[PDB]
């Protein structure tokens, strides 16, 4: 089983800084893996498919990068909307895993 | 458009048969992945198991294999969870997951979910 | 993307070629065929949907996914064929007549290539042979394979990968075996020397009892990759079906040219009819009585001739290419 190591764990940030979390798998996964937004009380929201590509309907602010091992998000110009916990999930080993969670919160 | 419902008893005595309803509204069973993930409080996310519609495979993780068994019903729309001799580490919200793709680990759709408490 | 066992490898031999072609229709009007191979077309490592690099099955013991493009690719069955479509195990190719079909990669100086025996002939529309449409002659409703890539002419049905074992997992040494992997990377083994044993270590461990290296087994747990229903590999231990991916391309109805013949030049005759005929490639003329017995005649006339058919006071009809169909009435001008 491939197992992860979510970084970093928290950070707290104001309004219009970028913070960048980092997503390392023990394996070799290409660069199927896909992000979510956990929102408190509420089911959690994919922002990013495929480690470079946008779902519909997530702004365009949010980037994500990395092959391979290493992953990155780099989400820039931060508003107050998207103060969450962050979630990298991979889909080639069955079944699949998840991060500890990355949380932000407001400076 | 693809709506999903948790129904499922909130509070279960350990050592039971657990289990939890998700009903599907606004499209067929049968064409679909269907999915159950939980979330423990104060933890993660951990994958649960998944079924297909109209073939009946079901993938499951290895560690719970041997408690996790799923059934549909496709007269009812619905596709049940049944989880055999609970334990207090058992304890987490359980989401039913749904996607736009006929086949994805990823699911565009999601229940609101339903607590599950497991204590005596 | 799985590797098969292709009948026709580089040199003489059966081989093992990822490039393996199962089955090959022929169903087209106008000559094209699809292929089915076990390499995916038109997706990266990842699988994703870019249209220039596709991947296939690696040639190592660590069995990953590489990469290559579409200008070492080549179709051919007498001659090399025009590529037109392609979607992960089908493609789609115009070519001319032969006994098989042959795909092949050119990756450098390492051309490894596939051939199925399939007979291909070309095939016409309506009722005269042709080779090339002209430009002119009658619009006839066709049937061929939609170039459109998006389209569903069906499904097929994919599964789990079952064991597929190595001899570089295992390793002797003095009498006894080893078990190496590659790092990072769970392997299963299954080994018996005496008790049936199980177990999953992800890391180099003696095993006892065994003097022989053929008698434990080890394989990955590999879960990633999808594989199709092929008679060339070892099921998982259940056989459900798990998912279905479209068969693209599907034969739609189209309007086709097909040519006219030469316009017959008749002459008369008490109680008979006789027509000179002139076609330079082989067509159908087929007469028909309108009366109480048909008397119907079929043939196909290569050349220049002349036939004679009778005709009676019911009359006939004949039908001579792609024309309206004209029928004819005698009289009773005996002489
Ligand atoms: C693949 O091998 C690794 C290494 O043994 C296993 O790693 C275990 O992971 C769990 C969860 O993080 C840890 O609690 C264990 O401590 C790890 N190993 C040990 C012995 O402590 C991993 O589970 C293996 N996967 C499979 C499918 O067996
Ligand atoms: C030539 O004559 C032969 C018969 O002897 C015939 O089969 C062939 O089609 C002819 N070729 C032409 C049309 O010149
Ligand atoms: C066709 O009919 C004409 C006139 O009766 C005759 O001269 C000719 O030999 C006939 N030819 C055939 C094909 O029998």
């Amino acid at each position: 089983d491939i197992q992860m190591t979510q970084s970093p764990s928290s950070l707290s940030a104001s309004v219009g800084d970028t913070v960048t979390i980092t997503c390392r798998a023990t394996q070799s996964i290409s660069s199927l893996l896909a992000w979510y937004q956990y929102k408190p009380g509420k089911a959690p929201k994919l922002l990013i498919y495929q480690a470079s590509s946008l779902h519909i309907g997530v702004p365009s602010r949010f980037s994500g990068s990395g092959s391979g091992t290493d992953f990155t998000l780099t989400i820039s110009s931060l508003q107050s909307e998207d103060f969450a916990t962050y979630y990298c999930q991979q889909h080639d080993s069955r079944p699949w895993t998840f991060g500890q969670g990355t949380k932000v919160d407001i400076k | 458009q693809v709506q999903l419902q948790e129904s499922g008893p909130g509070l279960v005595k350990p050592s039971e048969t657990l289990s939890l309803t998700c009903a599907v509204s606004g499209d067929s069973i049968s064409n679909n992945y269907w999915t159950w993930i939980r979330h423990f409080p104060g933890k993660g996310l951990e994958w649960i198991g998944r079924i297909y519609g109209d073939a009946g495979s079901t993938d499951y993780n290895p560690s719970l294999k041997s408690r996790v068994t799923i059934s549909m019903d496709l007269s009812k729309n619905q596709f049940s969870l049944d989880l055999t001799s609970v334990t207090v580490a058992d304890t987490a919200l359980y989401y039913c997951a749904s996607r736009t793709t006929v086949a994805d680990n990823w699911f565009d759709v999601w229940g609101p979910g339903v607590l599950v408490t497991v204590s005596s | 993307p799985y590797l098969g066992f292709c009948p026709y490898c580089r040199h003489s031999a059966p081989c093992f070629s990822p490039i393996k072609i199962e089955n090959v229709w022929d169903e087209s009007d106008d000559g094209s065929i699809r292929i089915q191979v076990s390499a995916q077309f038109g997706y990266n490592q990842a699988g994703t949907a870019d249209v220039t690099k596709f991947r296939y099955m690696s040639f190592d013991h660590d069995h990953d996914i590489k990469e290559d493009s579409m200008d070492k690719i080549a179709i051919s069955t007498s001659g090399p064929c025009r590529r037109l479509g392609h979607k992960g195990y089908f493609l789609l190719a115009q070519c001319p007549p032969g006994d098989s079909v042959t795909v092949s990669i050119t990756s450098g100086a390492s051309e490894n290539s596939c051939t199925v025996e399939k007979k291909i002939r070309r095939k016409f529309v309506g009722r005269e042979e042709y080779l090339f449409p002209p430009v002119h002659g009658k619009l006839v409703k066709c049937h061929v394979y939609d170039h459109l890539k998006e389209t569903s002419a069906g499904y097929i049905t994919m599964h789990r990968p079952g064991p597929h074992a190595y001899k570089s997992y295992l390793e002797e040494a003095s009498g006894e075996v080893y078990i190496k992997p590659p790092s990072g990377k769970n392997v299963t083994y299954e080994c018996k020397c005496g008790d049936y044993s199980t177990g999953i270590v992800s890391t180099r461990t003696k095993m006892n009892g065994c003097t022989k290296a053929k008698q434990c087994i080890a394989y990955k747990s590999d879960q990633t990759k999808w594989v199709f229903n092929s008679p060339d590999l070892i099921r998982h231990t259940d056989h459900s079906v798990q998912g279905k991916l479209h068969i693209p391309f599907r034969l739609t109805p189209t309007v086709c040219p097909v040519p006219l013949a030469h316009t017959p030049t008749v002459t008369k005759w008490f109680k008979g009819i006789t027509l000179h005929l002139t076609a330079t490639r082989p067509t159908l003329l087929t007469t028909r009585k309108l009366g109480l017995r048909a008397d119907a005649t079929a043939e196909w006339i290569t050349g220049t001739t002349s036939r004679n058919f009778s005709v009676g006071r019911e009359g006939l009809e004949y039908v001579w290419g792609n024309h309206e169909p004209v029928r004819v009435w005698a009289q009773e001008s005996a002489p």
